[PDB]
RNA sequence: CCCGGCGAGGGGAGUGAAAAAGAACCUGAAACCGUGUACGUACAAGCAGUGGGAGCACGCUUAGGCGUGUGACUGCGUACC
RNA sequence: UGUAACGGGGCUAAACCAUGCACCGAAGCUGCGGCAGCGACGCUUAUGCGUUGUUGGGUAGGGGAGCGUUCUGUAAGCCUGCGAAGGUGUGCUGUGAGGCAUGCUGGAGGUAUCAGAAGUGCGAAUGCUGACAUAAGUAACGAUAAAGCGGGUGAAAAGCCC
């Protein structure tokens, strides 16, 4: 049916609750001292070291 | 204040563009990225290039630390107006929006 | 209007509507709602609203006002530059430049920087009279009964 | 320059060992109410937001003196509307201090207003000198 | 003749008026508050100044009870008993100095003890 | 001049009296919103109240009863036409 | 379909009746201000100030009166770039539309006099012109039926391509 009924306002638009992000760290580690992410090595190549999957 | 490089436009609503701004309020200028590139949202990615965008002057343009702006409340705004059409009623309802975005960052120090 | 009549089409089958005429006067690109009538009219003066004790304000002012000198001979014409001196008999140097009279004369240069119309001969028009300072009649003795309008 | 009495959170509070207990209880009981408000302590605040602690003794002993006593049910069917019913009577319920028989406020702050937050404040255990569950500084 | 609606309309509504709530969006907030329901709120003062202080008057006469009643000297009967003397009638509020003059205001019941009793 | 995406937007410069005149050009409020100073505050009823006031972010006073609003207590009541 | 006849709670007398008697106690008549009508007085008198009588809820009707966004006038007349003025809130002023002011602003404008009357003093025409605060993360997301790498180029390819 048609929407007869009141607007977004407190009780609705407050909702945020549970719909939160999760608040991630992440490790410093200079082996990839740039285009490293969170402890996951390196975004793209699959380096660590040497030669693993493509990279060196 | 010292810096606020907005960005236009995005094709988001300012919802899911709003969601995420809180996080990187006072204590995150030092290491800001991480929070926002491994989060891949059209939201957060776009609060790392504003950020990006309004740091990487700041450090030049006045002589400031960079390690002390310490990013003090990211707030949004939408407009002015925008529409376009899809034909589901071809009467009546017809008529989709883009509210849009411009993240009104705001960095200023310690 | 312009604006097309009437009716474009039936007004059932939605569940909300009110109207549809397009005309009708109240809504857009129209108009003047009431019947456009050229309101003609030239509300009518009587005869001795003219006779008609209309003159007596130089009974209540009957000080400063009626201004009795003499007739409208003494400009140049030429240079009305000149004229506050030739208006110190009557003391008031431009102030509100009439006199009441009658013959053709010069002195209609008077009117050169807005002020009235002048009007001067014979019928000196009721509006002259409400309110200003100088409501001069100056000329002699054309004031006896009928005449009093001057 | 006002002459009320505001908060007053709570100045007067009658440690008071309610010998009172069955022996003419149905006229003191009535009273509480009247006593946590008032007739005494009615000097300072006698309709709002004050407290109040009284040290209760017993509990099964309501005495009440009346035909009532012995069909008067109690009724709570806290869920839906409870279907399935409740019947045992003044003194058969009495036998436990619960939520309905024992406290007399229940009856006396009826709707929940003024009463909305000091609802234990008179301790509700009894024992008496077997087991005095209440105030250390001397009650009276 | 052109209105175009305005000067009084916002007018009747706030300017002065000292209240930042009041009665939310669509009720007011929007406009429909302003002309015709502004009246209500101070509406509740319309009488009650007499009626509320019923709610008092317990207050001033409770000492003029609350230790008296132990002595015997309870309020409305030992009122029969005053004002039977025509120069004693404003009992009512002013006997209020007795919760804090009590070590003198104590001897006020001797005066006709052996009559008034 | 500087910054990013050989981009958007800004932060100063500056023709300018002005950029709250900046080429989504109107010297400019209305439906709704983002972050903050303080609240009441995740045991809720009853047009969300004006009261009656306790003390709170704050701003006066050689003390001197206040210039401020969410509105603990709860009183009143059903604003329509 | 929760015991649901004082509103509760059933009070062995607090009660029921009978005799006394003091507080509570709508707006209800009193303190005491203020005063629109219709009358009566002291006297005044263009007419009014207070006394005294009746008395002050007011959509159908006749009586009788207040002010404005400004047009048509008071008016080379006094006022303004030394600011003429809103949305507003320092302070009260009237019986009222509202203001004479003023506070903080705008950035050009007015009637403290009376004369003038009609585009005529909005929130309720199931609104109306352009709408959207609105149903949430609003398709069945486009039948549910396709996949797989190894690479290549590059500002970015599940698609372009071998």
């Amino acid at each position: 049916a048609v929407q007869q009924n009141k607007p977004t306002r407190s009780k609705r638009g407050m909702r945020r609750s549970h719909d939160a992000l999760t608040a991630v760290t992440s490790l410093s580690v200079d082996k990839t001292s740039g285009e490293k992410h969170l402890r996951h090595h390196i975004t793209a190549d699959g380096y660590y070291r040497g030669r693993k999957v493509i990279a060196k | 204040m010292e810096t606020i490089a907005k960005h236009r436009h995005a094709r988001s609503s300012a919802q899911k563009v709003r969601l995420v701004a809180d996080l990187i309020r006072g204590k995150k200028v030092s290491q800001a990225l991480d929070i926002l590139t491994y989060t891949n949202k059209k939201a957060a990615v776009l609060v790392k290039k504003v950020l990006e965008s309004a740091i990487a002057n700041a450090e030049h343009n006045d002589g400031a630390d960079i390690d002390d702006l310490k990013v003090t409340k990211i707030f949004v705004d939408e407009g002015p107006s925008m529409k376009r059409i899809m034909p589901r009623a071809k009467g009546r309802a017809d008529r989709i929006l883009k509210r849009t975005s411009h993240i009104t960052v705001v960095v200023s120090d310690r | 209007v312009t604006g097309s009549g009437k009716k474009p089409w039936r007004q059932k089958g939605t569940g909300r509507a009110r109207s549809g005429s397009i005309k009708s006067p109240i809504w857009r690109s129209g108009g003047v709602t009431f019947a456009a009538r050229p309101q003609d009219h030239s509300q009518k003066v009587n005869k001795k609203m003219y006779r008609g004790a209309l003159k007596s304000i130089l009974s209540e002012l009957v000080r400063q006002d009626r201004l009795i000198v003499v007739e409208k001979f003494s400009v140049e014409a030429p240079k009305t530059k000149l004229l506050a001196q030739k208006l110190k008999d009557m003391a008031l140097e431009d102030v509100l430049i009439i006199t009441g009279e009658l013959d053709e004369n010069l002195f209609l240069a008077a009117r050169n920087l807005h002020k009235v119309d002048v009007r001067d001969a014979t019928g000196i028009d009721p509006v002259s009279l409400i309110a200003f300072d100088k409501v001069v009649m100056t000329a002699d003795a054309v004031k006896q009964v009928e005449e009093m309008l001057a | 320059m006002k002459t009320f009495t505001a908060k007053p959170e709570t100045v007067k509070r009658d440690w008071y060992v309610v010998d009172a207990t069955g022996k003419t209880l149905g006229r003191l009981a009535t009273e509480l109410a009247r006593r946590l408000r008032g007739k005494h302590k009615a000097e300072y605040t006698p309709h709002v937001d004050t407290g109040d602690y009284i040290i209760v003794l017993n509990a099964d002993k309501v005495a009440v003196t009346g035909n009532k006593r012995t069909d008067k049910v109690y009724y709570h069917h806290t869920g839906h509307i409870g279907g399935i019913k409740q019947a045992t009577f003044e003194e058969m319920i009495a036998r436990r201090p619960e939520r309905v028989i024992e406290i007399a406020v229940k009856g006396m702050l009826p709707k929940g207003p003024l009463g909305r937050a000091m609802f234990r404040k008179l301790k509700v255990y009894a024992g008496n000198e077997h087991n005095h569950a209440a105030q250390q500084p001397q009650v009276l | 003749a052109r209105v175009k609606r305005g000067v009084i309309a916002r007018a009747r509504h706030k300017k002065i008026l000292k209240q930042a709530k009041g009665y939310y969006g669509a009720r007011s907030r929007v406009y429909r508050v302003a002309f015709q329901a502004v009246i209500k709120a101070g509406q509740y003062a319309y009488r009650d100044r007499r009626q509320r202080k019923r709610q008092f008057r317990q207050l001033w006469i409770a000492r003029i009870n609350a230790a008296a009643r132990q002595n015997g000297i309870s309020y409305s009967k030992f009122i029969n008993g005053l004002k039977k003397a025509s120069v004693e009638i404003d009992r009512k509020i002013l006997a209020d100095i007795a919760v804090f003059d009590k070590v003198a205001f104590t001897a006020l019941v001797e005066k006709a003890k052996a009559a008034l009793a």
